[PDB]
């Protein structure tokens, strides 16, 4: 029973490894999302001016 | 917004003006290279984790 | 290749000329929108065969 409670925890921890650094890359990916959007803005405020 | 804008894009020149629209789609190949880039590594670590 | 994009592209005559710049853009954009679609159904899939 030890040994099963521990296998199961020790795969799941990778899994929770891989998960978080996903949702890292995540929010980094809809960073570099939200800044496509404001370019247009961003150039078109300077090309105005 | 206009901050962030600011610190990553530039401004150019009064006579260089008609090269903004090159920065335009210069910065936007950027910004969708880097998108994509960060996208296909997503993928692959969405591959190793299930 | 000309014979390709044609039939997939269309063209028109003088009086939007400058518009055409933007047209063609515009179309680069539904292209690349249908890129990320198929490549998302290629993401789904690649999940499946692994």
């Amino acid at each position: 029973e030890l040994e099963t409670a521990r296998k199961q925890q020790q795969s799941l921890q990778p899994v929770a490894l891989s998960w978080e650094k996903y949702q890292k890359q995540e929010r980094q990916l809809a960073d570099w999302l939200t800044l496509e959007s404001l370019l247009p803005l961003w150039f078109a405020q300077q090309a105005s001016h | 917004e206009r901050e962030l804008s600011a610190s990553h894009f530039p401004v150019v020149t009064l006579e260089q003006l008609p090269d903004i629209r090159d920065l335009e789609r210069q910065h936007e190949r950027g910004i969708q290279h880097e998108i994509e880039r960060v996208k296909a590594e997503l993928h692959r670590l969405n591959i190793e984790l299930t």
